[PDB]
């Protein structure tokens, strides 16, 4: 719902990753933000999507890697719902897009759309077979290990969680 | 749809949420996750089905391969022009060639007593970069070892190849080892002594030996020389003139216990020489091996002052400490198994690694060894050496380098 999207922006955080495996309800809920007509937050009617491909690089962009498609703002006046959804969803290996969220409170939110599946693990030796196949970087590892080595780590919903993103995965076989 | 908490990558396969009720259960799995994920670049295992295999394994890591850095980061040679030989049954000829390898910039590779190895004759042509098209000239093998070590059928084949043999031998271990240390020379005025028995001593010693010092005992991995090692008797009472007028007037350290070397034996090179000689010793293998690292190796030595500026070249001396290591067999159970440990040796000294030298159990002794030399602020990195370390080992040395 419209509220997701609001939620970005109320703590001090502002960057996020979705799963493009939602990218129907991701446009729905940023275009249901930015057409709000009450909410005290409200998604300004400027949001950008840009695309990018990871695997031909270009410095001058922001991510550094080479941009792809066309740069669409997505708003419903813009008519642009479907170019963006049917992208979104249908985005190969190593292709990916920066959503660019600005506020009527002046705040920004980044929200990058990776062609990844979601995945959750609970827990070890668990940890063996996620190192075998897939390849991580260790400042993430360490980030991970420095919240919940924090007075602040709380449960979510009756479980402590950490969310890690790989690089990559592992050459298997070797 | 899940609004995940941070930038992922553009290559990002899935995305894990790693969960559980207990806070410690977590705290482990992403600890064990950070380590087995930094293991394919911590450790590195070279090792083959033998002996002759393993040391070709090493030449394949170090020797023209990858190219040279300047953190000393990747091959000891690049363009590599000599190869030390030794044989594979005969680690009393090699035992003191490791140095000799460092100063001729080459790989300790083995092949069997009577006709060469096929597979190390491809190996001296891959490091050598012998190729049909080009004269083989400039190339060198320093045979270690007698002729019935390494026969003069595996000499004739090296002919065959262009490339020119010197072979250090002698009537015994003692004498082998004098023509070697010869080569080497004592442009440090130093020289270490093992006895005829100290086998793991002269493997533990190998790596110190190997490090190229320059005139003020600074590391100088390129201007710089390396220390002999030199074999005697033990349990004797004179030295022989031989090793008197190589020795002359320069500083010793007898590496091992008495039994190694004798009191008789340690005083007359005392007298010879005419300054005072060092001991380093140990009830054991381990003892000896763990007694090695904490001296050579210790935060206030030059090897630590350098390892350091590999890892940050803006480091203090406070930040002294070893970061590179190596883990072999011991040969408690058989002798030859130290073989594994010949080959390493130059290489430790480019690396400014020592060698542990363990198979079914690391000591009490090596253990604090280890944490008292190990860095502080910087990675870690640990190779295996050859087939049949323990588990037990290998976990050992990972918990103390913090790896």
């Amino acid at each position: 719902a419209a509220s997701d999207v609001i939620s970005l922006q109320d703590g001090t955080n502002d960057k996020y990753t979705v799963s493009n495996t939602k990218a129907s309800d991701l446009v729905k809920d940023i275009l249901a933000a930015q057409n709000l007509t009450t909410g005290a937050v409200i998604l300004n009617k400027d949001t950008k999507v840009t695309f990018y491909d990871a695997n031909e690089k270009d410095s001058s962009t922001p991510t550094g890697d080479k941009k792809v498609y066309s740069e669409q703002t997505l708003t419903t006046a813009n008519g642009n719902e479907d170019y963006v959804k049917t992208t979104l969803k249908n985005l190969d290996a190593g292709e990916y897009a920066i959503i660019d969220l600005t506020y009527n409170n002046a705040k920004t939110v980044e929200i990058k759309v990776v062609a990844a599946s979601e995945k959750t693990v609970v827990v070890k030796n668990s940890a063996k077979d996620i190192a075998e196949k897939y390849v991580f970087e260790d400042k993430d590892l360490e980030n991970a290990l420095k919240t919940i080595n924090a007075s602040d780590f709380s449960k979510t919903d009756s479980y402590y969680q950490v969310v890690l993103y790989p690089k990559g995965k592992r050459l298997q076989g070797f | 749809t899940n609004y995940n908490e941070g930038t992922a990558y553009g290559n990002t396969p899935v995305i894990l949420t790693l969960k559980s009720t207990s806070k410690s259960n977590l705290k482990t799995a992403v600890e064990e996750l950070q380590k087995l994920n930094a293991s394919y670049s911590n450790t590195t295992t070279l090792a083959g089905d033998d002996r002759i295999q393993t040391a070709i394994e090493i030449s394949k890591e170090y020797y023209n391969n990858d190219g040279e850095k300047s953190d000393h980061s990747a091959d000891v040679k690049e363009n590599v022009k000599n190869v030390v030989l030794v044989g594979a049954n005969a680690l009393v000829d090699g035992l003191v060639a490791a140095p000799l390898a460092a100063e001729k910039d080459a790989p300790l590779l083995l092949t069997s007593k009577d006709k060469l190895d096929s597979s190390v004759k491809s190996e001296i042509k891959r490091v050598l970069d012998l190729k049909t098209s080009t004269e083989v000239t400039g190339k060198t093998v320093y045979i270690a070892g007698g002729v019935n070590s390494v026969s003069k059928e595996v000499v004739t084949e090296l002919e065959s190849m262009g490339l020119k043999v010197e072979r250090f031998s002698g009537d015994d271990r003692y004498e082998t080892s004098l023509k070697i240390a010869d080569e080497i020379g004592l442009d440090n005025d130093k020289a270490y002594v093992v006895g005829g028995t100290g086998l793991a001593d002269a493997m533990s010693i190998a790596s110190v030996a190997s490090t190229k010092l320059d005139g003020n005992g600074v590391v100088d991995r390129t201007n710089g020389h390396a220390t002999p090692i030199v074999v005697v008797d033990g349990k004797a009472d004179k030295i022989s003139d031989d090793l008197d007028s190589f020795l002359g007037s320069a500083d010793v350290d007898i590496i091992g216990g008495f039994a190694s070397v004798s009191e008789k034996m340690e005083e007359a090179i005392s007298d010879a020489t005419g300054k005072g000689v060092t001991r380093v010793k140990g009830d054991d293998r381990q003892d000896t091996n763990s007694e090695v690292i904490k001296t050579y190796y210790a935060n206030d030595t030059e090897i630590a002052k350098a390892a350091v500026l590999d890892k940050d070249s803006g480091a203090s001396s406070s930040d002294a400490g070893v970061f590179n290591f190596y883990v072999a067999k011991d040969g408690s159970t058989k002798e030859d198994q130290l073989v594994d440990a010949l080959a390493v040796g130059a290489v430790a000294g480019y690396k400014l690694a020592p060698v542990v030298l363990a198979t079914d159990s690391l000591s009490s002794d090596q253990s604090v060894a280890i944490s008292k030399v190990v860095g502080e602020k910087y990675s870690k990195d640990l190779t295996q050496v050859g087939q049949g370390i323990a588990n037990s080992v290998i976990n050992k040395i990972k918990d103390l380098l913090d790896m």
